[PDB]
C-alpha cells in the first residue's frame, strides 16, 4: 500500500463533521455575483480600487 | 531530486504521473481521508443450518479542501457538500495535476 | 460512508482443512477479509486523487506546439529537441517542475 | 427496526442535523476554519 | 459495488454523463469509470484488445475517468434484508487450495 | 426540485395471496420529507441518496400528504 | 394467556447515538419493552374491574 | 361523543386481553407460520430552535 | 357446533413452480379433531382458537378422516 | 414555497436628474437565493423576513440568474 | 456594509446556521434533552 | 463418460420480477469439470454425486466452455 501520506486525514470521533472558510471580499456586496476576492492566489489586487 | 516523494501506482491503467502538494498539517492536503470506525468483527451462526457466519465493518468518509477549486471568488448556495463529485472536484483540484506519458 | 465484507465458511470444510493441512480455516479468513478491506480503502484514496486532479501540461504549463495533457517522448516539442535517453529523459523532469510550480 | 439512518449527502440536510432514521443529530461537529493566505 | 451493480463498458456503449461503467482490462485489472462527456465507444473495437485500447483513449481524453466509492450508511446499515429490505447482499470472499505434481 | 437531494425508494414486486400482488414502485422523496414522515419498514425495498430524483415519480417538500399516501400505497394490493 | 414485545435495533444506531447524544440505544429500548408490558397489564386488571 | 354515549349505556365496554399462547408461540414464522410479526416499538429524538 | 370450541386455520397461497401453486385455504376444525390429527406445520400459515368456527368450511369432530384428507390437501398444488 | 422563508425587498423611488429616476420596486426573494446573492447596498431600500413571499413578484430558489439580473435592475434609471 | 443579517426565523435555516448576511454560522449547540416520565 | 462420475445440479424456478422468471435447469457435469469450474453459489439448487449422469443434459470433461456458458445460464431470466 501507498498508505495515506498523499492525502490529509481530518479523523473523526463522531460522524459527519463540517469545515468553514473565510474570504476577503470587496465592493460592498460580500455576498454577491461579481463580488471579487481580495486575496485570491491567482488574481492581482484591484489596484485602482482605493486609488483613481 | 531530494524533493518529491515518489510512489508507484502499482495498478496504473495507462501510463501517467500526478504531481501534488501536501502541507505539514492534517488539514492542508487537497483531499482528506477521515476514519471513524475500523475493522469491527462480527460473528454468529445461522441456527437454520448451524453453519458459522463472520465478517467485518468499517466507516470512513472523505472530502475536499475548502478553496481546492481555486477558480472562484465565491461558492454558490453558501452551504455545500465537501464530498467529491462530477460537479465540484473532477478535473478541478488545485492541489494535484495529472499528465499522461507516452513513448517510454 | 461505510463498507464491509463476509467470509461465511462451512463446518465440514474447516474440519478437514485442519485435519489434513493444519489450517485454522477460520483465522485465515479473518486475515483475508481484513486485508481486502484495507487494500480497497487505500486504493479508493488514490483513485480520488487522480479523479480530482487537473489536467496538467495545460494552460500555463504548455509549450505552444504540445498536445495538452500528455507528454510524448517521441515528440520533439515535448522533449524540447532532445536526443537519446540521456537528454530526452531530462525533458520529463523539466515538465515535472513546471507542474509543481503551477500547483504552488 | 430501530434505524440510525443517515444524512442526505446534502449540506443543508447535514448542517441542520437531519437524518433518515430515528435520531436527529446535534450538528456536524466542528472541523475549524480555513483562512486564505496573504500575497507576498 | 455491494449497493449496486454497474453496466458494463463495451463496444459502442454510449455513456451518459455522470454514470459509472465498468470494465476488466485484460491487463492492469478492474476499472470503474465515471463518464464526464457523452460519448460513444465505437464498436469498430470488438475484440477485447481493441476495446481496451479505445477505453484507454477515452480515459486519456478525460471523457471517462477512474472512480471508487463507499456505501451510504443508510444502505450499509440494512445490507442483507434488515428491516424489510431486500436483494442487498454483503459481498464475501475466502480461499481455495490446489496442487501440482512432478515425476522422476 | 428539492434543491437539496432525495431519498430514492425502490420496492420489489411481491406476491401476496391467490390472485393478489404488491405492485413494485420506484419513487423519489425529498430528503426532509422522508426525514419528517416515512413507513419504510417491511416494504421489500432498497434505498439510496441522490442529488436529483432518481425516478420519474417524485414527492417534493410541499407535497407532504401526497407522499404520506404514496408511502402507504407501497403495500397496496392489486391484481 | 400470553403477552410479548420486540425492539430490534441496529449497530449503527447505537454507535452514532452514543457518539453524539450519550444514549445507549439498547437500554432505552429494554426499558420501553419491559415498561409497556407492565403498564398494559396493570390497565387490563383495572379494565376488567370496570367491565365486570 | 357518540362512542362515549354508547359506553355509558353499557353497549360498548372497555376491554383488554392477552393473546392465545397458540398464536404467540408461532409469532414471526415459527414452525412454518407466516405473516405474524412481533409487535415492536422504538424511540425517536427530535429538536427545536430559537433566536435572540 | 362441536360444543368444545374450534381451531381456525389459514393457509396463505404460495407459488411452488412454473404454473404450479398451492392454493390459499381457510378452514375451521373442531378443537378435539385438530388435537387428534393434523398435518399442518411448515405450511406458510396462521392459526387461532375460537368459541365458534371462524370459517364457512368447518370440520366437526365427527369427520375424523374427511378432516385428515382435508388437512393434507392444504399442500395440494394446482395449475 | 422555498420552505426556508423569504427576504422581502422594497426599493424606494428616487429622483436622479432632470427626467431621470430609479423606479420603485417591491419583490420577494427566496431566503437561500437572497443568501446566495444581494447587490443591495446604498440602494435606498428596506428589507424584512417572512414565512411566505410578501410581494406579487417572487424569485424562487431555482431562479438564480433571474434574481441576479433583477438586482442589477434595482438600480435601473428611467424617465 | 458588513451586514449581520438574519435567519428567516425558519428552523432549518437556524439549525444549519444559514444567514441572509455576510457570515454563515456554526450551530445552535445544546440546551439539554427533554424526556417524559413513565405513567404511575 | 469421464469415468470419474458426475456432480448433478438441479436449479429451481424463481419469480425474479413481474412477468420474468429464472427457469430451473437439470445439468449433469463431469466430476472433474464441476470440480474445476462451479459458479453454483447462490443458484437456488440441489445436488448429488452419481456414477452416471442423472440428467438428459450432460457436460463432459472435454467440453470446458460449453459448461461454463451453461453454468452462467442457470441464472438466466426470460419472460
Amino acid at each position: 500500500l501507498i498508505a495515506f501520506d498523499i492525502c490529509g486525514v481530518q479523523p473523526m470521533n463522531s460522524p459527519t463533521g463540517q469545515v468553514f472558510a473565510l474570504r476577503a471580499v470587496y465592493g460592498k456586496d460580500p455576498v454577491a455575483a461579481g463580488a471579487k476576492e481580495a486575496f485570491h492566489p491567482m488574481y492581482g489586487p484591484d489596484a485602482m480600487f482605493s486609488g483613481q | 531530486g531530494g524533493k518529491y516523494r515518489v510512489y508507484i501506482d502499482q495498478y496504473a491503467k495507462q501510463d501517467y504521473f500526478t504531481v501534488g502538494y501536501k502541507g505539514p498539517n492534517e488539514m492542508d492536503a487537497g483531499i482528506y481521508y477521515a476514519p471513524y470506525v475500523a475493522l469491527t468483527p462480527l460473528r454468529g451462526s445461522d441456527p437454520k443450518n448451524f453453519q458459522p457466519v463472520m465478517g467485518f465493518k468499517t466507516r470512513y468518509g472523505i472530502g475536499i479542501n475548502p478553496f481546492a477549486e481555486s477558480a472562484a471568488q465565491a461558492p454558490a448556495s453558501r452551504i455545500q457538500s465537501g464530498m467529491p463529485s462530477i460537479l465540484n472536484s473532477l478535473g478541478k483540484n488545485a492541489y494535484f495535476r495529472r499528465v499522461y506519458v507516452k513513448g517510454i | 460512508k461505510s463498507r464491509q465484507l463476509k467470509a461465511a465458511y462451512s463446518i465440514e470444510l474447516a474440519q478437514d482443512l485442519r485435519a489434513v493441512h493444519g489450517m485454522d480455516a477460520d483465522a485465515e479468513l479473518s486475515g483475508i477479509l481484513a486485508t481486502e478491506i484495507m487494500l480497497e480503502i487505500n486504493r479508493e484514496v488514490v483513485d480520488w486523487i487522480n479523479y480530482s486532479a487537473q489536467v496538467g501540461k495545460s494552460g500555463m504549463t504548455l509549450t505552444p506546439g504540445s498536445k495538452a495533457g500528455v507528454f510524448d517522448f517521441q515528440d520533439p516539442i515535448d522533449i524540447r529537441g532532445a536526443r537519446w535517453a540521456g537528454e530526452s529523459f531530462k525533458a520529463l523532469l523539466f515538465q515535472i517542475d513546471k507542474e509543481a510550480v503551477e500547483i504552488a | 427496526a430501530e434505524i440510525g439512518g443517515d444524512h442526505g449527502y446534502n449540506a443543508t440536510n447535514i448542517a441542520a442535523g437531519q437524518t433518515s432514521g430515528a435520531v436527529t443529530q446535534i450538528g456536524p461537529a466542528v472541523m475549524g476554519m480555513v483562512r486564505r493566505a496573504i500575497p507576498n | 459495488g455491494a449497493a449496486k451493480k454497474f453496466p458494463a463498458l463495451a463496444a459502442s456503449t454510449q455513456t451518459t454523463v455522470g454514470d459509472i461503467y465498468t470494465h476488466f482490462f485484460q491487463e492492469t485489472g478492474t476499472v470503474y469509470l465515471q463518464a464526464s462527456v457523452q460519448v460513444t465507444i465505437d464498436a469498430g473495437a470488438t475484440d477485447a484488445a481493441k476495446l481496451d485500447a479505445e477505453i484507454k483513449k477515452q480515459m486519456e481524453a478525460g471523457a471517462l475517468v477512474e472512480i471508487a466509492e463507499g456505501m451510504a450508511t443508510s444502505i450499509a446499515e440494512l445490507q442483507e434484508g434488515f428491516n424489510g429490505s431486500t436483494d442487498n447482499p454483503w459481498n464475501e470472499m475466502g480461499f481455495r487450495i490446489d496442487k501440482q505434481v512432478i515425476e522422476a | 426540485a428539492s434543491a437539496r437531494g432525495y431519498v430514492n425508494i425502490k420496492t420489489f414486486e411481491q406476491k401476496l395471496d391467490g390472485n393478489k400482488k404488491i405492485e413494485g414502485k420506484e419513487v423519489s422523496v425529498a430528503f426532509p420529507l422522508y426525514s419528517d414522515v416515512h413507513k419504510i419498514s417491511g416494504a421489500h425495498y432498497q434505498t439510496f441518496p441522490s442529488e436529483k430524483a432518481a425516478y420519474s415519480t417524485v414527492y417534493e417538500e410541499n407535497q407532504r400528504t401526497e407522499w404520506i399516501a404514496a408511502n402507504e400505497d407501497l403495500w397496496k394490493v392489486t391484481g
